[PDB]
RNA sequence: ACGACCAGGGCUACACACGUGCUACAAUGGCGCAUACAAAGAGAAGCGACCUCGCGAGAGCAAGCGGACCUCAUAAAGUGCGUCGUAGUCCGGAUUGGAGUCUGCAACUCGACUCCAUGAAGUCGGAAUCGCUAGUAAUCGUGGAUCAGAAUGCCACGGUG
C-alpha cells in the first residue's frame, strides 16, 4: 500500500457489554467499549439478550417491578 | 485474518460438501469489498465531499479514491470530470478485517433491524447493501461528523450463481432476513 | 411525571388487550383510545393502534419507545404550514 | 345553565358521595410505602376500574340558583350575580357595601 | 491551565473558571473544590500544577466536553428517530416542552419572517 | 334531533401583526455569609407545628387550631463584612438534554415545582405613546378569592420613599 497516504490501521480490543472481547485491526487508535455485538444482537442470537444497562427495558424494570 | 483462516478452516469443507465440487479452486470466494459514496451535493460544495472521503478513509483504513462524473448530465447539474463521489476496494487483509467488523460490530446497531434483504445479490454472487447510516461504524464519531451520510458496500465473489453467493456469505454467519 | 412510588399508569382495558395478544400471536392491530398509558416491555414487536382524536394512527413498538406514553406517537394537530 | 349539565353535577356528587370510602381505601393502599409492590399495583388498576364521576375532582361549584360555572363564592354558594342581587336585596346576613 | 482539553482562564477564582468547562456549574465546580481540597477564592494562576492534576481528575468524574456534547446530540437523535412529539418539534425548530406558538416562541423560531412574502 | 349519554381530541395550533404584562440589559448592582424592622389576611375532605429522612421539590410521624391562643409564616428591599471589576461578564435566565417530586382515575398532546447540566436575545429601545401632584410616583416584599393541582392576571396589605 503506498506509504503516508493512509490513516494510521492498528491492531485494538472491543470489548463488548456481554464481556465478548474481539481483537479487531483498525483506525480508531483507542480502546473502544462496545454495547452489543453480533453474539448478543437478539436478531443473530435468535434470543433476547439479557437486558443491559441503559437500555429503556433494563430502566423500566429497576425503577418498577411490574407485578 | 482471523475470518480470513475461518473460510480456509471452515467454510472450504462446507461448501465443498453442499455443492459437491470437485475441485477446491471451484468453491466460491470473496474477491474485494467496493465502498461507494455517492456526493451529489458536491456540485454545492467541494469541502462535503473531503468531508466524506475522511468518513470512507476512517471506515476502511485506506485513502479513498475521489470518483468523478463520466458524462455532463444536465439533469443534475453535474459536467464530465466533475468530483461527486469517493470509493475504496478492499483486498487481502484490510478486506478480511473490514468484513469481520461489519458484521461482527456496525450491522448489529442499525435501528429496528430486521435482517439484511437475501435478494440482493445481482444474479452473479455478487452482494451489494446501503447503509443508510455511518454513525453504525465505531471509527464514525458522532461527535465531529458535519453530516450524517450513508454508503453502499459491494462483496465480489468467484460465486458462479447465486445460490452459491448466498452460501459463502451464510457460511459467514452473514444475517440475512430469515 | 408520575411519582416512582406510585409506579407506572396504564389502562386495565389496554392491560388485558396486550397480554392476551403476548398468549396468543395477535399480529393483528390494537386499536386503542388510551393515549395516556405507558408504553411497557410486553408490548414491544406489537402494533397499537392509537386515537388521534379522529382516526387510530398504527405504531409499531420498539425498545426505544418503553417508559413513553402512547399518545407521544399519534400526532392530533395536522400543520402544514401557513402559506403553503 | 342546561338542565342536563344540572343533572350531571347531581350525578357525580353522588358517585362521589357514594365511592368516597371506596376510592380512599385503595389510595391510602397506592400511597402506603409499607404495602407490597403487588399490593400497590392491584389497588391502582381498581382505582382505575371505579367510575370516573366517582373522583371530587370533576365537581365544578355552580351557582345553586342558576348553575353558573363561572364566577363562584364559596361562602354563599352562588355565582357574582346572584351574589350581589341578594346582597342588595338584604337576603344575606352581615353582607353591606365596604369603603375603607 | 488546561482542564479537559479547555484552557480554564487564570485571573478568574476557581470555582468560576471550572464553570467553563462545558458540563460543569457552580454546583460541580463548588463540589470539586472541597472534594480536592482548595479554597474557592483561589485564582487558577496562584494555584500549583499538582493541584491542577487533582481536578482534572475530579473533572474526569464527571462527563464533561465532547462526551457529554455526544449524549446530548445522540439524546435529541433518538427522539427525532422514534417519531416522538418532542422529536417531531426538534425537526420543526418549534418550542418542545409545551409553551405557546401564537406568540412569542422566538429562542427557538430565530428572528422573524417577512410572513413569507 | 339544533335534544341526550360516552371515550378520545380541540379551545394550548403558528409564515405573521397588535394590545396588556413580567424579567432583563447590571456595579445606586450580582453573589456569599451574618443580622434587623411589617401590615393585612386565610384555615376542618382544611391550616398543618415539632422531630426525623432527602442536595432539593417533598416525605414519614405527629401536637395544636374553628382560631388576639395554633398553623400558614423565618417579610423583602435594609444593614455589616468580603468578593466580583465594566466583560455579553460571578450580567441576563430564554431555550434544551438528563433525572425527579407533588396533585389528580389520569400530567403525551397540555400542570406546577425541584435538582444536575446548557447559557438565546438583550449593552437601555425609531416615529410614536402612557401613568403619576405626597405617603403619591418609583421600588420591595406579604396575603386572599377562584381553586384537586394550576398567576407574571386580579383584588387587597404594609416597608423605604
Ligand atoms: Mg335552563
Ligand atoms: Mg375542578
Ligand atoms: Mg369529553
Ligand atoms: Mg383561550
Ligand atoms: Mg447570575
Ligand atoms: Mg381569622
Ligand atoms: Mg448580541
Ligand atoms: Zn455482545
Amino acid at each position: 500500500m503506498k506509504k503516508d497516504i493512509h490513516p494510521k490501521y492498528e491492531e485494538i480490543t472491543a470489548s463488548c457489554s456481554c464481556g465478548n472481547v474481539m481483537k479487531i485491526r483498525s483506525t480508531v487508535g483507542h480502546d473502544l467499549n462496545l454495547d452489543v455485538c453480533s453474539k448478543c444482537h437478539p436478531f443473530f442470537t435468535g434470543k433476547q439478550r439479557d437486558v443491559a444497562t441503559g437500555g429503556r427495558v433494563d430502566r423500566f424494570n429497576k425503577r418498577f417491578n411490574i407485578p | 485474518a482471523k475470518l480470513h483462516d475461518y473460510y480456509k478452516d471452515e467454510v472450504v469443507k462446507k461448501l465443498m460438501t453442499e455443492f459437491n465440487y470437485n475441485s477446491v479452486m471451484q468453491v466460491p470466494r470473496v474477491e474485494k469489498i467496493t465502498l461507494n459514496m455517492g456526493v451529489g451535493e458536491a456540485i454545492a460544495d467541494k469541502k462535503l465531499l473531503d468531508n466524506a472521503a475522511a468518513d470512507l478513509a476512517a471506515i476502511s483504513g485506506q485513502k479513498p479514491l475521489i470518483t468523478k462524473a463520466r458524462k455532463s448530465v444536465a439533469g443534475f447539474k453535474i459536467r464530465q470530470g466533475y468530483p461527486i463521489g469517493c470509493k475504496v476496494t478492499l483486498r487481502g487483509e484490510r478486506m478480511w478485517e473490514f468484513f469481520e467488523r461489519l458484521i461482527t460490530i456496525a450491522v448489529p446497531r442499525i435501528r429496528d433491524f430486521r435482517g439484511l434483504s437475501a435478494k440482493s445479490f445481482d444474479g452473479r454472487g455478487n452482494y451489494s447493501m446501503g447503509v443508510r447510516e455511518q454513525i453504525i461504524f465505531p471509527e464514525i464519531d458522532y461527535d465531529k461528523v458535519d453530516r450524517v451520510r450513508g454508503l453502499d458496500i459491494t462483496i465480489t465473489t468467484t460465486a458462479k450463481s447465486d445460490e452459491e453467493g448466498r452460501a459463502l456469505l451464510a457460511a459467514f454467519d452473514f444475517p440475512f432476513r430469515k | 411525571p408520575r411519582s416512582l412510588k406510585k409506579g407506572p399508569f396504564i389502562d386495565l382495558h389496554l392491560l388485558k388487550k396486550v397480554e392476551k395478544a403476548v398468549e396468543s400471536g395477535d399480529k393483528k392491530p390494537l386499536r386503542t383510545w388510551s393515549r395516556r398509558s405507558t408504553i411497557f416491555p410486553n408490548m414491544i414487536g406489537l402494533t397499537i393502534a392509537v386515537h388521534n382524536g379522529r382516526q387510530h394512527v398504527p405504531v409499531f413498538v420498539t425498545d426505544e419507545m418503553v417508559g413513553h406514553k402512547l399518545g407521544e406517537f399519534a400526532p392530533t394537530r395536522t400543520y402544514r404550514g401557513h402559506a403553503a | 345553565a342546561k338542565q342536563s349539565m344540572k343533572a350531571r353535577e347531581v350525578k357525580r356528587v353522588a358517585l362521589a358521595d357514594k365511592y368516597f370510602a371506596k376510592r380512599a381505601e385503595l389510595k391510602a393502599i397506592i400511597s402506603d410505602v409499607n404495602a407490597s409492590d403487588e399490593d400497590r399495583w392491584n389497588a391502582v388498576l381498581k382505582l382505575q376500574t371505579l367510575p370516573r364521576d366517582s373522583s371530587p375532582s370533576r365537581q365544578r361549584n355552580r351557582c345553586r340558583q342558576t348553575g353558573r360555572p363561572h364566577g363562584f363564592l364559596r361562602k354563599f354558594g352562588l355565582s357574582r350575580i346572584k351574589v350581589r342581587e341578594a346582597a342588595m336585596r338584604g337576603e344575606i346576613p352581615g353582607l353591606k357595601k365596604a369603603s375603607w | 491551565a488546561r482542564i479537559a482539553g479547555i484552557n480554564i482562564p487564570d485571573h478568574k477564582h476557581a470555582v468560576i473558571a471550572l464553570t467553563s468547562i462545558y458540563g460543569v456549574g457552580k454546583t460541580r465546580s463548588k463540589a470539586i473544590l472541597a472534594a480536592a481540597g482548595i479554597a474557592e477564592d483561589v485564582k487558577i494562576s496562584e494555584l500549583s500544577e499538582g493541584q491542577i492534576d487533582t481536578l482534572r481528575d475530579e473533572v474526569a468524574k464527571f462527563v464533561v466536553e465532547g462526551d457529554l456534547r455526544r449524549e446530548i446530540s445522540m439524546s435529541i437523535k433518538r427522539l427525532m428517530d422514534l417519531g416522538c412529539y418532542r422529536g417531531l418539534r426538534h425537526r420543526r425548530g418549534l418550542p418542545v416542552r409545551g409553551q405557546r406558538t401564537k406568540t412569542n416562541a422566538r429562542t427557538r423560531k430565530g428572528p422573524r419572517k417577512p410572513i413569507k412574502k
